[PDB]
């Protein structure tokens, strides 16, 4: 559980938009009792959802972008000046570290939409 | 070969013949036989239970009478359902219902003939009401010493069967033997009527008579036990008025309370029987 | 051997107590029970044969069993006084045939009618079509005094079965003095 997805992903039953995630709830409720049916422990893999910041600008093209996070490196430890992240393979991120991060000011590619949560978002060429 | 978690589906008629055949022999241990059908490895059912006669050899593999088995199965053939035999059982009223040396001495014969032949033991002594009691036993194969001795899979009924861990001398048989789970299948209509059958005790005999017998006595000589209850009023409450003063001396609770609580509140619940059933007189006497 | 259960019916009607069949119909039908129980014994060991009293109240004192010993005991001191009753006499043995444990035995009834019966033709034809639905084959042997060349009983056996059904045969006592053994000599060789 704690290491699920190499610590990069976790279970999320509630999206930021306010809608519940059906396969995660369905995954964990069938996962409730593993004693009767042992393979029910595999159904929890559906409950795993990726938590990452995806810097994909659009389509197939992958820009190179690094932006700063204000949290200390102690929060970045996954067993300061600026964080080093993708540049979209995206990079893992904590839901608590998504509010402190800021879009790059001096980079050529800047998001048109205000950046708040992670996932895949638009990145506009400036 | 293949081993999976086992469950014994039992019929109430089987359990009835179990404890009935075990109660009539107390203290002496009796010998029965289990009847049912083998559906598969991971599930088993006992749909009937019949009793073997007691002989001079005692409880032994020779105590089973072959001509009794031939005539019983013939009597089962004229009976509605002539199902095939499965396993054996013997009661142990005098002790903690553990398998003895003769029990395994007949177990290699029952495992010879029948593939499974689950051994069941039952005793009346342990609990008078609220426990399944009984017991369960199955002989593990000594030829399995090569491979591992620790199945099954789907540990649900297994890990829940082991608890309490059943003492020491009983789980001293957990080496070379293992228990098996028992569940009560419904058959809800018969279970419900037989539920009310014993409820006739604490409810009423007919659900009418016994508390119309409470309308027979009905305060009658029932004030005599109220006079003894009001003697329990005087007795218990004359030492109950000594308690709160002593509480002020010792400062305060000695933990305690003496209890010396409730009690005659129930006598006032019989006063609810007084007011109700006597208020029925206005309905009885008038029309 | 052939699989079936034969139910023999003695005639307890008051007209069966006369000694016209030597020495007496009591011992005559007793020998008739002797020859049917020993023939079915020589036929198949699995055949179980009980007895039924047709006249007055119908009660089977001997549960259906292959051993005829208890049947031979009931042949004595049977006290066969009463009025013959037909319609119930076949159905009472039919209920005794539905109590058989094994279902592989065919239903077979043998009865003796030695007395004139008041049974209407509508009752015997209702039992005839009822036995047609129940497949029961009944072989009756008429003893005693009755209507000369019995018709309603012959029409009862005729209309009882058909195609083939091989079958129900009726043996009527000939109008002449003869021993009971000579009357049962024909059915034992051929039905
Ligand atoms: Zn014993």
């Amino acid at each position: 559980i704690l290491d699920a997805g190499g610590h990069n992903v976790t279970i999320s039953l509630q999206s930021r938009t306010g809608h519940t995630h059906m396969p995660s709830v369905v995954g964990v409720l069938v996962f409730t009792q593993f004693w009767f049916w042992f393979p029910l422990s595999h159904f929890l893999s559906l409950a795993y959802t990726p938590t990452c910041v995806i810097g994909l600008n659009k389509d197939l093209k992958m820009p190179k972008v690094q932006y700063k996070s204000n949290c200390k490196p102690s929060t970045f430890a996954y067993p300061t000046a600026k964080a080093k992240k993708k540049e979209k393979n995206p990079a893992r991120v904590m839901p608590a570290q998504l509010k402190v991060l800021t879009m790059p000011e001096t980079c050529r590619y800047q998001p048109f939409k205000p950046l708040s949560i992670g996932g895949i978002i638009i990145l506009k060429d400036t | 070969a293949v081993d999976t978690a086992e469950q014994v589906y039992i019929s109430s008629l089987a359990l009835l013949k179990m404890l009935k055949h075990g109660r009539a022999g107390v203290p002496m241990e009796v010998m029965g036989l289990m009847l049912g059908e083998f559906v598969d490895d991971y599930t088993v059912r006992v749909i009937d239970v019949f009793a073997m006669p007691q002989s001079g050899t005692g409880v032994s593999v020779e105590a089973v009478d072959p001509v009794f088995q031939a005539k019983m199965l013939d009597m089962l053939k004229q009976t509605g359902r002539p199902e095939m035999v499965v396993g054996w059982y013997h009661s142990h009223p005098g002790f903690g219902c553990w398998l003895s040396g003769v029990d395994i001495n007949t177990q290699q014969s029952f495992e010879a003939l029948s593939e499974r032949a689950v051994a069941v033991v039952v005793d009346p002594i342990q609990s008078v009401k609220g426990k399944v009691v009984i017991d369960a036993f199955r002989l593990i194969n000594a030829n399995m010493m090569v491979l591992g001795h620790e199945p099954r899979q789907t540990t649900s009924n297994l890990g829940h069967l082991n608890k309490p861990s059943i003492q020491a001398l009983i789980h001293g048989l957990n080496r070379h033997y293992y228990s098996i789970t028992i569940n009560y299948r419904k058959n809800e209509l018969e279970q419900k009527m037989l539920l009310n059958l014993h409820k006739k005790s604490w409810m009423e005999g007919l659900t009418l008579q016994d508390y119309s017998e409470h309308c027979k006595h009905n305060e009658s000589v029932v004030k005599e036990m109220l006079e003894l209850a009001k003697n329990y009023n005087k007795a218990v409450e004359e030492e109950d008025k000594m308690t709160p003063e002593q509480l002020a001396i010792k400062n305060v609770g000695k933990q305690d309370p003496k209890r010396h609580l409730e009690e005659h509140v129930d006598v006032l619940m019989t006063s609810n029987i007084v007011q109700c059933l006597a208020a029925m007189l206005d309905t009885v006497v008038f029309k | 051997m052939v699989l079936e259960s034969t139910m023999v019916c003695v005639d307890n009607s008051e007209y069966m107590r006369n000694g016209d069949f030597l020495p007496t119909r009591l011992q005559a039908q007793q020998d008739a029970v002797n020859i049917v129980c020993h023939s079915k014994t020589r036929s198949n060991p699995e055949n179980n044969v009980g007895l039924i009293t047709l006249a007055n109240d119908c009660e089977v004192l001997t549960t259906l069993t292959p051993d005829t010993g208890r049947i031979l005991s009931k042949l004595h001191t049977v006290q066969p006084k009463g009025k013959i009753t037909f319609c119930t006499g076949i159905r009472v043995a039919h209920l005794a045939l539905k109590h058989r444990q094994g279902k592989n035995h065919k239903m077979r009834i043998i009865a003796f009618v030695g007395s004139p019966v008041e049974d209407n033709e509508k009752d015997l034809v209702k039992l005839a079509k009822r036995l047609k639905k129940e497949k029961v084959n009944v072989d009756i042997i008429n003893f005693g005094e009755e209507e000369v060349n019995t018709e309603k009983l012959t029409a009862f056996v005729n209309t009882l079965n058909g195609k083939d059904g091989t079958g129900s045969h009726l043996v009527t006592v000939p109008p002449g003095p003869s021993l009971a053994d000579a009357l049962i000599s024909s059915p034992i060789l051929a039905g």
